[PDB]
RNA sequence: AUCGAGAGGA
DNA sequence: CTCATAGAGAAGGAGCAGAGCG
DNA sequence: CGCTCTGCTCCTTCTCCCATCCTCTCGATGGCTATGAG
């Protein structure tokens, strides 16, 4: 589903919770990143920054009652829910 | 190399005896057990016929392993003579109901609307209920059916061309009774004699797949013969456990003993119809056998029949080692033990905040997380290696790169290390790590928090006095249940989780979980009196005292 | 039992309520999609009220003198009065609130005016108090349209639902239709303009916070409701203590209750050893 | 008619003296019992006695019993419990398993700017 | 320290199934298996630096899946294997839906 | 490696199959009639000795121009041994053999007679197997190919089978 | 003889991937595995279709660790012959057992037993043929060899096949 | 190791 | 010949009271 | 007009589960019967 994605424009605590700590965990495991480290050693503070600024490399499938599935990007994504 | 997969469809259904003996991994026909009877080896036909492994004995199925990612193999032992399940026995002597002898199929037919509604319910499950409510009267094999539609003409399949037996509870069997019992002063009454296994297979041979679909069951995993016993699974050491009591004794699985018994009770059997005896004999001894099977199987067998074991202790059997309460289901099924937690008395502090948790040093000393070397806290994480495992600051393991869990506390590397990024560095506990602590037993997730550390001196856990509200708590004695993370994004997801702001307030009546101590509200009251004024000294204090003062006056 | 009675209840993204069995439970979240940590009981202004009362707080008249607004009071008031067309647009919704409060004396017959409501425009009106400062003794420069064709604007702008179902939308136009009853209401013309002097930059200001707030509002999916309902009810259920007596009561006989009523209830036992009716 | 009823005594009286907790909640743990156009009880005879998971079924209350009609009519486990999965070791499509993260190549060419290293 | 059913409904409330898995195995259970996937069964004859599994009856050294399953899971099978009750626990969701 | 897409029916083990007769007894993996993984009919590409080379030959320099991005039957093996290593390093001998063996047996070494070759069978309504029997196959006589290929023996006429076999032996004198 | 498919490859994303050369790496990769594989299912790998254009799908998160799950999908060029299929092979090798045979990708037996009976082994007849009749067979010769079937091994196929008839036979 | 009974704690 | 040694429920069941064809 | 077949309804009978987590010591098995050496 392109334009056909039904769910809300928003990206809940849930999946903001699992955002977050795939990110902290990339950074745990030297992965690159959209915003640089700035002096701050701590991946979740890492990762807030760029997460606040939606510069986050992923998209999440939703479902729909027939099993089917719908692309939420970050970008996407209102973070606000 | 086999491929990492979830299993996502688990076919249920009783297992076929051909494909039993087909991968069975060995015959298994020795009523005897470990070193051939002195001999510092085990049994040729039982117990290391390329069967699972044991202490110090590479063996499972001769691809050693040792004992640890190491799982074993079961053999099989044929019987001599078919065994009613008794799971099954029930469920068949209800079918029974419906059976009719010779035909491959039942006493109703298509041959009445009223039949093919009863055929007509999808649930078999309910279908032959009704079946069963239905062809009870007038169990009868009549030869030639008549047809719905002009009953003049009727529809052979009566393949015994009589009445059909009904069935009586008798120990270990059933009763048959052939019906029968005619106006011809009661003539030949039900004749009475217990069911032979036989006579079932029998009806089992005749059936056909049609109709036994028709009563669902499962043509392809679920087979009417399946329900008879005829080859027993043999089990692995492990499965079976050997056991060894106080220094290197015996003591192992009862019910590998038990089944020894069974064997040699069946070897008796084979020499009463082998060598020959009377056919009493040969009938008490199946009898018995099916007795043993019975109460091997599941000892919960009617009462009076459930022996008790050789040392007067209620045979176990498969069942009772595999019962639920607590047994297996919630022995460890619902419930197992957790390698990093602790149970440990509470107190309270009023000087702590909310999920600023006193946590005693000598937790402190006996905990650690498994962090990571980054190049940026390489410096740091020497030095907890220069700390070791002596400061309470330090660190105890490393898991080097290649899986080696350096232990530090015999480790000369307290002043030489070459972290690579990675390193799993098992430090102590330290201050803010979101540990969840929690008070049982509880309705509702008020209870459970995770909070941060603030390590303290003289131990027990300092808390914030308000906490007892939402734990509902108080501070006597009580062991608060810890467990803590070891995913750090875990730890990312406690903050998101178990957070007081987003605990305090439950949707449930949409209330906070906690209010005013009731000393400071009375003392509020107080403090709320048109007469409560306050000295500028006492003032002063309270200006430094209040964390959120302005600097204004 | 209740815990595992109740185990098999969730929210789908569509916002279902399911077993596992995916029969669907109930077609929408408790009825509305809206967060129970964002509901609160108050009162609803037009479940009593005389008949003169709510004609006196709520009509508003270009032309009948009895409910002529200070013209001096709306910066325009002045130029709007005597022109029936706009006495009209106000009629459009006045109308339809009394024919409101026609269905909520049917709605909540029990007279309850005080219920869990998603939204409390009080706190609002406290807020905008404050957020500009409003000075009372200055005409307001909202014109007519932007209160009424603004609120059915407003009313329109509540999209709790993601869709293209005409049947979801009429439910969710139900959803909120107390909502809309109290903004006709509570916010009625005459209320924003004697009760609370609303200026543009204010009432503007509101519109944006108001949509803000339904959004927080709003139910995640992929919920155990199960669990949380059973939680809900069974916490406290351990906390109500007795049964059939010594809590006071109005019949003199016992009554089946506490747990006893509740396990002849939780296991289908039809056996009423208080067997009572009550014929009115 | 009755369904409402139950509600209204389960609210009226098994709530009764108590605090207001989510009526409409209440109502629907009502509903739940009656889904079918029925009466569910909570037992072995009811809640037990469905058309649901046996696994599910077994941690409630009865154990081979259940397992002996599986075996017959060889049901079959379609992975798709909540508790289930759980009991497998598997994650549950709940809360943090109910949705799937995922990385789209469409995504990847975005995260193909100056920024290269978003690429992965 | 036992965990308790409890706990476990705090994480369903939670919906932190990570946790729960994080202790429930991670911590305290998993087991590396090979299961011979063509019939669901763990038929695997253990030939492990051979690559040639082979599954007696099936004849089969391919079609073998790795699975990280709970010690305790490992025994359920095994008990059904002693029970006499078939399990094929098979990897592929052929149900469309 | 997958090459799936067909849904399962039955897991358990049943028959095996039936069995590989050339006689168009081709398998569930071989169904001429399938569908591919881009949910297009793709029926059995039974592809033939002297097209393959065609294949190949564009797929070299394919190989070629994707890494660009980033005649006697003797010279054409020469330019093979070039593609091989402008394409290869002793990786996928398979194809090294095949390539070097399809032009030891080419009989349409050029495109444009490969198309005329396509033409003749399928305007006749062979099965792709039959195709590719009868496209590889040199053939001096339709005896030999019905011989050769029963399928054809049992349903093809011998005034077709020399109508264009004679046709393919002119095409085979335009490589 | 040779079947194309569009086939699919389940290659994995693990936490060693962090770089800016996805598809182009997983070209490699998918090759490596690929090109020259051998199973009876398909027999033998001759070619992958369509380099580029590679529908790798998406990184999809294994919340397990830091991998993620991409499923590449390919078009590729099987080998495979079937019971009493006439080839026209060439000879890889002989000895005294009978013929090795070439045939694209695979290898196929062409034994003395698969072969006319009035034809022996003749050392002294170099490559060492076969020569006690008008069929001499020499390793530098080529062969119409029809596949009686396929003697799959584990790693690889030894397809099985005679020249015994009228119109097989060596080339 | 292992189960059985008893005492106690909240 | 002599010692030594290994309460409440569901479920089932039996009886008791009718319609219809030979 | 009377008797079979059938219908439901009554008592009789069997059988079931009974809170959550946690902490200790005292106890482990018992009286009876057949084969071979100096
Ligand atoms: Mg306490
Ligand atoms: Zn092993
Ligand atoms: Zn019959
Ligand atoms: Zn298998």
């Amino acid at each position: 589903p392109k334009d056909q994605r039904a769910t809300t424009p928003y990206m809940t605590k849930y999946e903001r919770a699992r955002i977050l700590g795939t990110r902290a965990l990339q950074i745990s495991m030297n992965a690159p990143v959209f915003v640089d480290l700035e002096g701050e050693t701590d991946p979740l503070r890492i990762a807030m920054k760029e997460l606040a600024e939606k510069k986050i490399p992923l998209v999440i499938r939703r479902y729909l009652p027939d099993g089917s599935f719908e692309d939420w990007s970050v970008e996407e994504l209102i973070v606000d829910l | 190399s086999a491929p990492l997969r979830t299993v996502k469809e688990v076919q249920f259904g009783l297992f076929s005896p051909e494909e039993v003996r087909a991968i069975s991994v060995a015959k298994i026909r020795f009523p005897e057990t470990m070193d051939e009877t002195q001999t510092r080896a085990k049994i040729g036909g039982l117990n290391d016929p390329r069967l699972g492994s044991i202490d110090r004995n590479l063996k499972c199925q001769t691809c050693q392993e040792g004992m640890n990612e190491c799982p074993g193999h079961f053999g099989h032992i044929d019987l001599a003579k078919p065994v009613f399940h008794v799971g099954f026995i029930a469920k068949i002597k209800k079918v029974c109901e419906c059976v009719c002898m010779h035909c491959g199929k039942l006493l109703l037919d298509e041959h009445n609307e009223l039949m093919r509604q009863a055929l007509a319910i999808k649930d078999s499950k309910k279908r032959f209920a009704a079946i069963w409510t239905l062809c009870k009267t007038k169990m009868v094999c009549e030869t030639d059916v008549p047809s719905e539609d002009d009953p003049t003409q009727l529809v052979s399949r009566g393949g015994c061309g009589n009445t059909q037996p009904t069935i009586r509870k008798d120990g270990l069997k059933l009763v048959g009774s052939w019906k029968k019992d005619r106006a011809t002063g009661d003539a030949d009454e039900p004749e009475l004699r217990v069911l032979s296994t036989e006579e079932i297979l029998n009806i089992f041979k005749h059936i056909s797949v049609k109709d036994f679909t028709s009563l669902g069951f499962n043509e392809v995993f679920s087979r009417p013969e399946w329900m008879i016993l005829t080859c027993l699974p043999v089990p692995p050491p492990p499965v079976r456990p050997s056991i060894s009591f106080n220094e290197s004794q015996r003591g192992e699985d009862d019910l590998t003993f038990k089944l020894a018994d069974i064997l040699k009770a069946n070897i008796s059997l084979e020499t009463l119809e082998h060598n020959g005896a009377p056919h009493h004999a040969i009938e008490e001894a199946e009898s018995l056998l099916q007795f043993h099977v019975a109460t091997y199987m599941d000892n919960d067998i009617a009462g009076q029949p459930q022996a008790l074991q050789k040392s007067g202790r209620p045979v176990k059997s498969i069942r009772a080692r595999l019962k639920g309460k607590e047994g297996r289901i919630r022995g460890n099924l619902m419930g197992k033990r957790v390698d990093f937690s602790a149970r440990t008395v509470i107190s309270g502090d009023p000087n702590l905040e909310l999920d600023q948790v006193g946590v005693p040093k000598s937790i402190a000393k006996t905990l650690t997380y498994p962090e990571v070397v980054t190049p940026y806290n390489i410096d740091r994480l020497t030095q907890l290696v220069r700390n070791g495992p002596n400061e309470h600051p330090g660190a105890k393991y490393v898991i080097r790169d290649s899986g080696d869990r350096i232990d530090l506390r015999y480790s000369k590397r307290a002043g030489d290390i070459q972290l690579q990024y990675g390193w799993k560095v098992e430090r102590h506990i330290m201050d803010n790590d979101p540990v969840l602590f929690n008070r049982q037993p509880s309705l509702h997730k008020m209870s459970m928090m995770a909070h941060r550390v603030k390590v303290i001196p003289y131990s027990t856990f300092r808390l914030n006095l308000s906490v007892t509200s939402p734990y509902n708590a108080d501070f006597d004695g009580d062991e608060m249940n810890l467990h803590v993370p070891q995913s750090e994004e875990t730890r990312a997801e406690l903050s998101q989780l178990c957070a007081v702001p987003l605990q305090i307030v439950s949707p449930q009546s949409n209330k906070p979980c906690m209010g005013i101590v009731q000393d400071t509200l009375c003392g509020i009251r107080k403090l709320t009196l048109r007469d409560t004024f306050i000295e500028l000294d006492q003032v002063l204090n309270m200006l430094y005292w209040v964390p959120d003062w302005d600097g204004v006056i | 039992r209740l815990v595992k009675a109740l185990e098999d209840i969730m929210v789908h993204y569509d916002n279902t309520t399911r077993n596992s069995l995916g029969n669907v439970i109930q077609f929408i979240y408790g009825e509305d999609g809206m967060d129970a940590a964002h509901i609160e009981k108050q009162s609803l202004d037009t479940i009593g009220g005389s008949d003169a009362a709510f004609e006196k707080r709520y009509r508003v008249d270009l032309l009948n003198t009895d409910h002529t607004l200070d013209p001096s009071l709306l910066e325009s008031g002045s130029e709007i009065l005597g022109d029936l067309k706009l006495q009209v647009l106000l009629d459009e919704e006045y109308k339809q609130l009394v024919k409101d409060r026609k269905f909520l004396r049917e709605v909540f017959v029990d007279g309850e005016a005080n219920w869990p409501l998603p939204v409390n425009i009080r706190r609002i009106i406290q807020n905008a108090q404050q957020t500009f400062h409003i000075d009372h003794t200055k005409p307001s420069d909202l014109t007519i349209k932007d209160i009424v064709l603004g609120v059915k604007d407003l009313q329109e702008n509540l999209l709790v639902l993601r869709g293209k179902n005409e049947i979801i939308q009429n439910a969710q136009r139900d959803a909120v239709t107390l909502f809309c009853c109290l903004l006709r209401s509570r916010l009625a013309t005459r209320r924003v303009l004697q009760e609370y002097r609303l200026t543009k930059q204010a009432f503007d200001w509101v519109l944006s916070n108001i949509e803000a707030q339904f959004l927080r509002s709003v139910v995640h999916p992929g919920e155990m409701v199960g669990v949380l309902a059973a939680q809900s009810i069974g916490e406290p259920a351990t906390q109500m203590t007795l049964n059939t007596f010594h809590f006071a009561g109005v019949a003199s006989k016992k009554v089946t209750s506490g747990v006893p009523r509740l396990k002849e209830i939780l296991n289908v036992a039809k056996n009423m050893k208080t067997p009572s009716l009550t014929v009115y | 008619a009755g369904r409402a009823a139950l509600y209204k005594e389960v609210y009226n009286v098994i709530a009764s003296d108590g605090s207001y907790v989510n009526y409409r909640h209440m109502a629907l743990l009502v509903d739940v019992m009656t889904t079918q156009g029925g009466l569910t009880s909570v037992t072995r005879h009811g809640f037990n006695r469905s058309n649901t998971g046996a696994l599910m079924r077994c941690s409630f209350e009865e154990t081979v019993e259940i397992l002996f009609e599986a075996g017959a009519s060889a049901e079959l486990d379609d992975c798709r419990g909540v508790s289930e999965n759980v009991i497998l070791g598997q994650m549950a499509p709940i809360g943090t398993g109910a949705f799937d993260v995922m990385i789209d190549e469409e995504s990847l060419v975005k995260y193909m700017p100056e920024q290269k290293i978003t690429e992965i | 320290l036992r965990f308790g059913e409890m706990e476990r409904d705090c994480m369903i409330a939670h919906g932190a199934a990570s946790f729960l898995k994080e202790r429930l195995m991670e911590a305290s259970d998993a087991f590396r298996v090979h299961i011979c996937g063509i019939c669901g069964l763990m038929t695997v004859i253990a030939k492990l630096n051979h690559n040639q599994f082979e599954c007696k009856g099936c004849d089969n050294k391919i079609d073998i899946y790795q699975i990280h399953i709970p010690y305790a899971a490992k025994l359920l099978f095994q008990e059904l294997m002693a029970m006499n009750i078939t399990p094929r626990l098979y990897t592929d969701r052929s149900r469309d839906f | 490696s997958t090459s799936t897409f067909q849904t399962r029916r039955r897991r358990l083990k049943k028959v095996e199959e039936e069995e590989n007769a050339a006689t168009l007894q081709l398998g569930q993996e071989f169904q001429l009639k399938q569908i591919n993984h881009q949910g297009e009919e793709e029926e059995l590409i039974a592809l033939n000795l002297s097209e393959a080379r065609l294949v190949i030959k564009e797929a070299l320099v394919e190989r070629r121009r994707a890494f660009k991005r980033s005649e006697t039957r003797e010279k054409e093996l020469e330019s093979i041994d070039v593609l091989l290593e402008q394409t290869t390093g002793g990786n996928n001998k398979d194809l090294k053999n095949t390539m070097q063996y399809l032009t030891n047996f080419s009989r349409f070494r050029d495109q444009e007679t490969v198309g005329a070759v396509i033409q003749l069978l399928k305007s006749t309504g062979l099965h792709p197997f039959e195709v590719a029997q009868l496209g590889s196959l040199a053939c001096d006589t339709a005896d030999e190919a019905k011989t050769l290929i029963p399928s054809l023996n049992n349903k093809i006429s011998d005034d077709e089978l020399e109508r264009i076999l004679k046709e393919l032996s002119n095409l085979e004198t335009l490589y | 003889m040779f079947f194309i498919k569009d086939l699919s490859l389940n290659i994995t994303l693990h936490p060693s991937f962090f770089g800016p050369r996805m598809k182009q790496y997983l070209k490699t990769k998918l090759l490596e595995e690929v090109e020259g594989s051998c199973t009876g299912k398909f027999g033998y790998i001759l070619c992958v279709l369509d380099y580029d254009n590679i529908d790798i799908q998406r990184g999809r998160i294994l919340p397990t660790d830091g991998s993620a799950e991409f499923n590449v999908k390919y078009r590729a060029v099987v080998f495979k012959p079937f019971k009493g299929e006439v080839v026209d092979g060439t000879v890889v090798s002989c000895s005294q057992h009978g013929f090795e045979v070439q045939v694209g990708p695979m290898k196929v037996f062409v034994t003395k037993h698969l072969m006319p009976q009035d034809l022996t082994f003749n050392a002294g007849s170099n490559p060492p043929s076969y020569q006690s009749s008008e069929d001499v067979i020499t390793i530098k010769s080529r062969i119409r060899v029809k596949i009686e079937g396929c003697i799959s091994q584990v790693s690889s196929i030894h397809a099985i096949g005679s020249i015994k008839e009228d119109y097989l036979g060596a080339i």
